[PDB]
């Protein structure tokens, strides 16, 4: 009670908060009435049962009609950045595996080989979560700034803003790719890697594949808008982004080339076997379809209408199935 | 297996012994409040014997 | 009122310090009454931790040069001489802990604070006492009071720590609903 | 107020949903029955997420367990995620069981209250 | 029995867990807080004193 | 480590420059919005919230708090005894903003009037009564007279329960349960705030310490039925400049030229932009020198 | 959530005027259509039908 419960209480409270409705618990905490009917326990549960969907709708509205919040965006994309942050590294390694040395280090040239190469270093900074902080910073930056500066904008304006911000923040992406593909731990950190790159090659080395990255980003933004809208052409957009994927793989190869971490240089990257230009296509598509970006700020009118209609349909379940049709209300 | 059967038997025994404590929420409208009330149980004697 | 028994006449030092800390954290006692008590507590701690250092040289100069001390040193092993020195130093240190003027001053300051609390909240000062956890001493309670004072008077009094001023809603207890019922359990 | 016997059809998910909604929002039900249903829902909602969280933690540990870690990703992922599936299904099953048992008790109370059982009377 | 009685201090139990209105509660009027009063068990007619003590001698 | 230092300095300078640009744009936009709001307030064209609106405020109805913010609204109703204090500084002086419930509508849902006196359903909104100094917080009286009751209507046919609000403006209603006193207020609808650790806006509910207005928590603690409408927005009462000390009336109602200002301000954004610009310029100068 | 596009009509008077089966009330004839011997009306008075 003096040495265990004080330290164990926070853990149990956090578990209960995760596993229980905070709003409902807060409503039930306050007991009594001040002079208005409807403050009893029975009414509060009835109110909370609808307040669930009401709060969902209010949060969605805030993400649309109010300035985007970094905490809200991170909460929306928690899975893609918190628990499955090593899939980004594994996909990058698979894309760059054509001109890497991993195939000679007990790894096959497939998604399983990329996973094994990533996991050989463990789960921490040298393993699965390597580059997780860099990915989180890049997401809290370029996508977040793009949302801030293109909230409630058309597809063209959103693509332009995202392209500009990606061009501005491109060096961070290159450093993150290098850290992902550094299997032997040559670089001790992002700053060390950037310093080595600048010292050896010119500052232009950090801007390799910028145009293909921007084109692939535009295609991905179009696909995201289509899937948010829910139109049947989302599959055609998925095929389009699949066709544009070689742009992404070329970008990764250019970023990873011209360094001891790769067997090929910038000139040789272009003349690589064309049969490996779709390395990691299916993994990338599956990962992006399962954990797509939930940018409610860029949702168009059709997406907002779809979400509101779904919430209203869910809300329509709070009536008695056997209600009698009465002549007088 | 003995531990599993022991847990099942204990759970059933706890349910049976808790039966006799009749606890129910009563809603007083004057204060608009739910309060716990404890009362005895009336049941056929066969259930008590078993 | 010499013949009047104060409500806390039976309280120990730990209980009195805990009551002072509880009052300060509940904001019954303002920060303007602490500094004298804090200074007295710090002086008492310094004196308690420094007494043996000043005492041992004095014992070496005067007590250990006495006839019986010289007899013990010369006629008995160095181990027994060291044991005698340690025992006498410990006895003197315990006597100081029992009858330090600084300890008396700290107790007097605590008594003044308790009198102020009694004047402010009537007989309800007894409600500020609880079953203190074992091994939590008066020094620990004084340290906690000092820490709370520093937190409230620091730069993070509204950013990382709660502000001293109270913003409790203004309601009427005789009519405002209560969280607990006298006999039954509410939902 | 429904068919009984082995040959009869067990309660369907749609039937259970309709019955619980009726007990919650119908005017012919009594306050005690409605409170029973509400208490069932509130006190059962916890397990659905508790089981999922426990399964997530156990699967995270099992993914790094001594043999799972060294096993290849093809079977390592399945072996590490099996505990999560087991815990999630356990949580959902216990939540549904508690909720449905209390809802069926409420349904029995309503049936006795309105005298809709052919062999129940005072 | 009055010493054994616990409902006398029941009003403090709520504020032992909810400090929000503890100051407002302390600002009330002290009538029988931490005190015992025994009603006159014998008839006394002394205009000099307006109240008489009937506390147990022990 | 010259290359590492140069790279770090360049990254810091770039980030600082982008932050300065963002803060400058935000400052310009906020200044324009504040000027427009000041012009709108000076126009002095308030909207009267009465009838069905009193029960369902238009901003709550249409979820248009963004459009309705900083608009003069005239309301009628009766306050509640409870008061809420939120720490805040006005004119560089420490104090507490005072909020009170204001019942804008009442509904009666009891048909057994002669058997039970069931309590009604009160739809209310929080209204900021003004600002008081910290040392004078105790001077605030529970259920104080905020504004004198509005004069009774001249029309005799208006002495009935309104179909929407349900209020009866009769000074002496023959039915005691139907008796109610109404007062008229004019204020500005304001958006509810949010937690902000950086801005020193942290609330400790258990300890009764509040630095930002939490409409949801206030509604929960005061046990108000219209929780969603309360959380939607709150009104800030505005009174014409009295130009007097008004000794005793410590809670000073807000004025059109002294109403509470939002957390995001042009001055704050300009300060942030200046700091970022100075840091970026210093980094660029250091890079050039190196 | 349930208030989304639920109250599309607010001025009940306009609908009543537009749809009720009664002669237009905007006619200026009613000002002096008839003549009556009434006076001392120092306060507003309303006419109740039937
Ligand atoms: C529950 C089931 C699903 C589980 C998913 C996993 C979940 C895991 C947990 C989540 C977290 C982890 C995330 C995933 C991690 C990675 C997992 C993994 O290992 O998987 C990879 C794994 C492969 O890894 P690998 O071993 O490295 O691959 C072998 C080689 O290394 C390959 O080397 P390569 O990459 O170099 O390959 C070269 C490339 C060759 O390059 C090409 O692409 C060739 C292109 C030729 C030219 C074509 C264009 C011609 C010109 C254009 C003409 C038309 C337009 C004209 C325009 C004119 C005007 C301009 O090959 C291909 O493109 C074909 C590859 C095989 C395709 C298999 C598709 C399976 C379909 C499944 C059934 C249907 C869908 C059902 C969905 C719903 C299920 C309920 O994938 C599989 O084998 C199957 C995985 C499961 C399939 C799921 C289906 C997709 C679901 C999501 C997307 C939505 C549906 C899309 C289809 C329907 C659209 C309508
Ligand atoms: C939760 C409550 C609070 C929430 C707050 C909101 C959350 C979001 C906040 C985001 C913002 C935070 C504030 C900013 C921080 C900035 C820090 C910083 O300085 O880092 C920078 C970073 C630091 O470098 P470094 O430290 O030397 O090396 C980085 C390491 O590799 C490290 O990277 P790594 O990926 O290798 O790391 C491996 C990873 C392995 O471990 C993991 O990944 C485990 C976590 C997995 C995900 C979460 C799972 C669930 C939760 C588990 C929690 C476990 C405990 C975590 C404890 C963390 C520490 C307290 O973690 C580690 O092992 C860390 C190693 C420890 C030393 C370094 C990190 C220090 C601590 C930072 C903690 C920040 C945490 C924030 C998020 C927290 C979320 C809970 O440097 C760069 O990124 C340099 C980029 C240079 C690019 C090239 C530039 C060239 C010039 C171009 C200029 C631009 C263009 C110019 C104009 C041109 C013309 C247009
Ligand atoms: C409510 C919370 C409650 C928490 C309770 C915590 C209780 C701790 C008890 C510690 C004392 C008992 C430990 C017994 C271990 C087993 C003894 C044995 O027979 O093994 C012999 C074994 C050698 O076996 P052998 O057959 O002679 O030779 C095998 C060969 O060498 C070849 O090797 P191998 O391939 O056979 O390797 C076998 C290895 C393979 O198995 C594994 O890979 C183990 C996977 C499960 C790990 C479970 C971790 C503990 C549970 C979770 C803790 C809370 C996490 C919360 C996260 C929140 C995120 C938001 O399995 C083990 O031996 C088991 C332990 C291995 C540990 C590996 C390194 C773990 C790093 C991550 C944790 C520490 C990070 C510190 C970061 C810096 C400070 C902040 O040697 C060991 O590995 C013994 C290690 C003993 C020291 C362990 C220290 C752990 C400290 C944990 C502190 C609490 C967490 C703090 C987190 C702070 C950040 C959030
Ligand atoms: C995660 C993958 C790794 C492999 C895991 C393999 C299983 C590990 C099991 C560890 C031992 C568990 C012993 C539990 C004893 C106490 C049970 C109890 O009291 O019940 C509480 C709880 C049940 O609580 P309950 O009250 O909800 O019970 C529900 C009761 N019924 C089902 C009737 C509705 O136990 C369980 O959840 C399940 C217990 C099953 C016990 C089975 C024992 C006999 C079979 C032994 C099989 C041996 C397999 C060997 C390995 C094979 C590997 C391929």
């Amino acid at each position: 009670a003096n040495f265990v419960i004080p330290y164990l209480k926070p853990v149990a409270d956090f578990w209960n908060s995760l596993c229980i409705d905070q709003h409902q618990d807060s409503l039930f905490q306050f007991k009594g009435q001040t002079g208005s009917l409807g403050t009893d326990w029975t009414s509060k549960y009835l109110r909370s049962e609808q307040d669930v969907y009401n709060h969902k709708y209010l949060q969605y509205h805030k993400r649309v009609h109010e300035a985007p919040e970094l905490t809200d965006v991170i909460s929306d994309n928690v899975y893609r950045l918190t628990l499955f942050a090593g899939v980004e590294r594994v996909l990058s390694v698979r894309q760059a595996q054509a001109i890497l040395k991993t195939q000679f280090a007990g790894a096959t040239e497939n998604i399983s080989g990329a996973f094994q190469t990533v996991l050989n270093g463990g789960i921490f900074r040298r393993g699965y979560f390597r580059g997780a902080l860099l990915n989180l910073l890049q997401f809290c930056g370029a996508p977040y700034q793009s949302l801030i500066w293109s909230r409630n904008s058309g597809i063209t304006n959103q693509v332009i803003v995202s392209s500009i911000f990606e061009a501005f923040f491109y060096p961070l992406d290159t450093v993150k790719t290098l850290i992902y593909n550094d299997v032997q731990g040559k670089y001790k950190g992002a700053f060390h890697c950037a310093s080595q790159v600048v010292q050896n090659a010119g500052w232009s080395r950090l801007y390799a594949g910028i145009f293909q990255k921007l084109i692939f980003n535009s295609a991905l933004i179009f696909h995201l808008n289509q899937v948010w809208d829910g139109s049947s052409q989302q599959w055609a957009s998925l095929a389009l982004v699949a066709a544009a994927y070689p742009l992404l793989v070329l970008k990764t190869r250019f970023q990873v080339a011209g360094t001891p971490l790769a067997l090929a240089t910038s000139n040789e990257v272009l003349k690589v076997n064309r049969k490996t230009l779709y390395a990691g296509l299916v993994p990338y598509l599956i990962f992006n379809t399962l954990f797509a970006y939930e940018f409610a700020a860029w949702h168009s009118s059709t997406a907002q209408e779809r979400v509101i209609g779904g919430l209203q349909n869910a809300m329509k379940q709070f009536s008695s199935p056997a209600a009698e049709q009465v002549w007088s209300s | 297996l003995l531990l599993y059967i022991l847990w099942l038997e204990f759970y059933q025994f706890y349910h049976i012994l808790s039966f006799y404590g009749n606890i129910n929420w009563a809603f007083d409208y004057d204060e608009y409040i739910w309060t716990l009330e404890l009362d005895t149980r009336r049941t056929r004697l066969a259930n008590n014997y078993i | 009122n010499n013949l009047r028994l104060k409500p806390w006449f039976h309280w120990t030092d730990e209980e009195r310090s805990h009551a002072i800390f509880s009052a300060y954290e509940k904001r019954i006692l303002k920060s303007e009454d602490l500094p004298s008590f804090l200074r007295a507590n710090r002086i008492n701690n310094v004196s308690t931790w420094v007494f043996p250092l000043i005492a041992l040289p004095l014992f070496n100069q005067s007590i250990f040069k006495l006839g019986f001390a010289q007899r013990i040193l010369l006629t008995r092993p160095a181990i027994e001489w060291h044991c005698f020195k340690i025992a006498t130093v410990a006895a003197s240190w315990l006597a100081w802990l029992n009858f330090s003027p600084f300890y008396r001053k700290l107790e007097n300051e605590k008594e003044y604070l308790l009198d102020t609390l009694e004047s402010r909240i009537g007989i309800n000062v007894l409600d500020l006492n609880d079953a203190l956890p074992r091994w939590t001493t008066s020094q620990e309670y004084n340290r906690r009071t000092q820490q709370l004072y520093n937190q409230r008077n620091g730069f993070f009094a509204g950013l990382l720590y709660p502000q001293e001023e109270s913003s409790r809603p203004l309601v009427d207890i005789a009519s405002f609903p209560k969280n607990l019922h006298k006999e039954k359990l509410t939902k | 107020m429904e068919p009984f016997g082995t040959d009869e059809r067990n309660w369907t998910h749609e039937e259970k949903d309709i019955i619980t909604r009726f007990l919650k929002y119908d005017k012919h039900v009594n306050l005690k029955t409605a409170e029973m249903v509400y208490s069932a829902e509130v006190e059962s909602a916890y397990f659905g997420k508790a089981g999922a969280l426990a399964g997530g933690v156990i699967s995270a540990l099992f993914f790094n367990f001594p043999i799972v870690r060294n096993l290849p990703i093809i079977r390592r992922s399945v072996i590490g995620v099996l505990p999560f599936l087991y815990c999630y299904t356990w949580g959902k099953n216990t939540q549904e069981e508690l909720r449905w048992l209390k809802t069926f008790a409420a349904y029995q109370r309503f049936v006795v209250y309105h005298g809709q059982h052919c062999k129940l009377w005072v | 029995f009055p010493f054994l009685e616990k409902m006398k201090y029941n009003q403090y139990k709520e504020y032992k867990n909810d400090y929000l209105f503890y100051l407002d509660f302390l600002k009330k009027e002290i009538t029988d807080d931490h005190s015992f009063f025994w009603k006159a068990r014998k008839v006394i007619k002394l205009p000099q004193y307006s109240v008489f003590s009937f506390v147990p001698l022990k | 480590s010259n290359v590492t230092g140069k790279v770090a300095l360049a990254t810091l300078g770039a980030l600082t420059g982008y932050g300065a640009f963002y803060h400058y744009n935000q400052y310009l936009n906020l200044s324009a919005r504040w000027q427009q709001i000041q012009e709108n307030i000076a126009k002095d064209q308030p909207f009267d919230v009465d009838g069905f609106d009193a029960k369902v405020y238009p901003w709550v109805r249409e979820n248009n708090v963004n459009d309705w913010e900083y608009k003069l609204v005239k309301m009628r109703g009766y306050f509640k005894d409870q008061r809420f204090f939120v720490r805040r500084k006005r004119d560089g002086k420490e104090g507490f903003l005072v909020f009170a419930p204001f019942v804008t509508a009442v509904e009666r849902v009891n048909h057994r009037l002669k058997q039970k006196d069931l309590l009604p359903v009160e739809y209310s909104v929080f209204v900021n009564l003004g600002w008081v100094p910290v040392e004078n917080k105790k001077d605030v009286e529970l259920g104080g007279e905020v504004c004198p009751p509005m004069d009774a209507p001249t029309d005799s046919t208006l002495f009935v329960n309104d179909t929407f609000t349900g209020f009866n403006p009769d000074p002496a209603n023959p039915e005691d349960t139907e008796q109610v006193t109404l007062t008229e207020i004019t204020g500005i609808v304001r958006r509810g705030e949010q937690q902000d650790i950086l801005a020193r806006r942290r609330n400790w509910n258990k300890e009764g310490i509040y630095n930002w207005v939490d409409l949801d928590y206030m509604g929960k603690i005061f046990r108000l039925f219209n929780l969603d409408a309360i959380n939607t927005a709150y009104i800030e009462r505005v009174v014409p400049s009295f130009e007097e000390g008004e000794e005793g009336l410590y809670p000073i109602p807000a004025t059109k030229d002294t109403f509470e200002r939002p957390l995001n301000t042009p001055e704050r954004h300009s300060t942030f932009f200046n700091f970022y610009a100075a840091t970026s310029a210093l980094s660029f100068i250091s890079m050039l020198l190196l | 959530l349930s208030l989304i596009n639920q109250y599309k009509s607010l001025n009940l008077s306009s609908s009543i005027k537009h749809n009720a089966p009664f002669i237009n009330r905007d006619l200026y004839v009613f000002d002096d259509l008839f003549s009556y011997n009434l006076g001392d009306i120092t306060t507003k008075k309303s006419l109740f039908n039937d």
